[PDB]
């Protein structure tokens, strides 16, 4: 990645603060609550403050890494199918089931639940206080696409989303439209997206204007992802961005590849 | 020096205020310490020393829950206990440790609302406070807007109160004071800006139009504490901050009680 912007929110830990050595040739780029963490050569790298351990990396995550996620206290890797999980661990969220010790096609981070996707299988460990790791009967096969929330997680099998954990605000009620022909999902605290054909849905709360979609991300967009109480979405290169007064800066109008939402800082990784 | 200030306003393309007392020698320095700006989290320190005033320590055992139609955005803590609840000494702490907005807001509740945090600032003498709205709202830093806004000398003065003076007694200073030090949102902030063996409590604060504050009492390791307040905004709404801004304020602090 060229160049890699993050913006948005009071930056108290730095957690939006990119440092040199991830200024540039970033392949991804995962956002927690006290840190961030981006992936750069198979090496895992990151940044803010390590209140729980979380950017104490470990040995096996200097090198081939395929993928990284991270929750509020806790970071994940991604490494020949194998999740590797560190930092704070009180709801169990950084003990990796041998289920998700081989095999393991994705991962996705919950506030305090860490989630692996397996020959179609979602398996869950950590908190489970609002149901967030009871993994429904139906995202256990032909699941495509993960996330986790704050008190959710959702799922895509068979294009149609799977919704569970806390519904409060509604969140993990699934509306007709996003039942089939959906690509992508993402959670926030209090509202859930999914992505269908390049149209933006959101569900839940819009207390703060998070399901609010503006009509540029009605058509034509190629990713999304969500923080806590904002969201983002990328549209041929620029990023689209709303919910809770955020906004895109100039700085990410074109040329952007990719993006992270984490709880507060998003973050978009330019060509 | 305030030729130094005014480069560092200058450097950072930023307005700031300052105001610092030495304890030690009851010296002072000032710079626009009149000027209003945005107070932003730095409240929930004064706020914690008001819940304080008006608790005995005993109070703070108490357990007061909450559900998720209450809580705010910024609230790493609270959100985390929603539902099974908290001790009131420890939402006080996650205001000041954390940051936590939707702390700051039972806080805030605990004394009566902005307007009951206002009052017990009034009482102690202060006038230039205007503490109006809730989290997260009191953010939004409006260019001439006098809503929950104060100074630095306000501030300053307001701090000492209660870390250094008589607004509380020993035991309840050194329980905020404790809430205060050691905490990861104070680190790029004045703790970067003084000697390694200097003790920093601080509470920093962080709003729209670019506002960065910082607000400590610090103490060299021979001598009597420093209190600072030091508050900063910019032109645009959507302005970035720089931290470096305030770390090197507090050097020039530091250099000038030398």
């Amino acid at each position: 990645a060229t160049s890699v912007v993050a913006w948005g929110g009071n930056n108290d830990w730095g957690e939006a603060t990119v440092p040199a050595e991830a200024q540039s040739g970033v392949d991804a780029i995962a956002g927690g609550y006290f840190h961030g963490l981006a992936l750069k050569g198979g090496k895992v790298l990151g940044w803010g403050a390590n209140l729980n351990g979380q950017l104490t990396m470990p040995a096996a995550t200097q090198s081939g890494v395929d993928a990284i996620a991270a929750g509020n206290y806790h970071s994940l890797a991604l490494k020949d199918g194998e999740v590797i999980a560190w930092g704070g661990n009180e709801d169990g969220q950084t003990t990796v089931p041998a289920e998700a010790r081989s095999g393991v096609d994705a991962i996705a981070a919950g506030a305090w639940a860490s989630y692996a996707l397996k020959d179609g299988k979602v398996i869950a460990w950590g908190d489970d206080s609002d149901g967030q790791t009871t993994v429904p009967a139906e995202a256990q096969s032909g699941v495509t696409a993960l996330d986790g929330g704050v008190y959710t997680a959702l799922a895509v099998k068979n294009g149609g989303v799977i919704a569970w954990g806390d519904n409060y605000f509604g969140q993990t009620t699934v509306p007709a439209e996003a039942q089939s022909g959906v690509d992508d999902v993402a959670g926030g605290i209090f509202h859930s997206l999914a992505l269908k054909d390049g149209k933006v849905i959101a569900w839940g709360d819009n207390r703060y204007k998070q399901t609010t979609v503006p009509t540029e991300a009605l058509s034509g967009v190629s990713a999304i992802a969500s923080g806590e109480w904002y969201s983002l979405a990328l549209k041929n290169g620029k990023v689209i961005a709303w919910g809770s007064s955020r906004t895109a800066p100039s700085s990410v109008q074109s040329g952007v590849s990719s993006i992270e939402a984490g709880p507060n800082a998003a973050y978009a990784l330019k060509g | 020096t305030h030729k130094e200030f005014s480069q560092l306003e200058k450097k950072f393309d930023a307005r700031l205020g300052v105001y610092a007392i030495d304890t030690g020698t009851n010296q002072t320095i000032a710079y626009r310490p009149n000027e209003r700006f945005a107070f932003a989290s730095t409240y929930k320190a004064l706020a914690a020393g008001v819940l304080l005033q008006q608790n005995s320590t005993k109070k703070l055992d108490e357990v007061i829950t909450y559900t998720k139609e209450d809580l705010v955005d910024y609230s790493p803590v609270t959100e985390k206990h929603v539902d099974t609840g908290m001790t009131l000494g420890e939402i006080a702490e996650a205001a000041v440790r954390y940051s936590d907005n939707t702390a700051g807001n039972i806080l805030f509740h605990k004394i009566g609302g902005p307007k009951g945090y206002e009052k017990a600032l009034r009482q102690m003498g202060d006038r230039v406070t205007m503490s109006d709205r809730f989290e997260t709202e009191l953010n939004e830093a409006i260019p001439g807007d006098i809503r929950d806004t104060s100074t630095a000398k306000a501030i300053a003065t307001n701090l000492k109160a209660f870390t250094a003076g008589n607004a509380l007694p020993n035991h309840k200073r050194n329980i905020l004071t404790k809430w205060m030090k050691g905490n990861a949102t104070g680190d790029k902030l004045i703790r970067a800006g003084v000697p390694t063996n200097w003790v920093v409590a601080d509470k920093s604060g962080a709003g729209s139009y670019g506002t960065r504050n910082d607000i400590a009492i610090v103490w060299p390791p021979n001598r009597a504490p420093i209190i600072i307040a030091i508050l900063s905004s910019k032109d645009e709404k959507g302005a970035t901050y720089d931290n470096q801004l305030i770390a090197e304020a507090a050097e020039v602090i530091v250099n000038a009680f030398r």
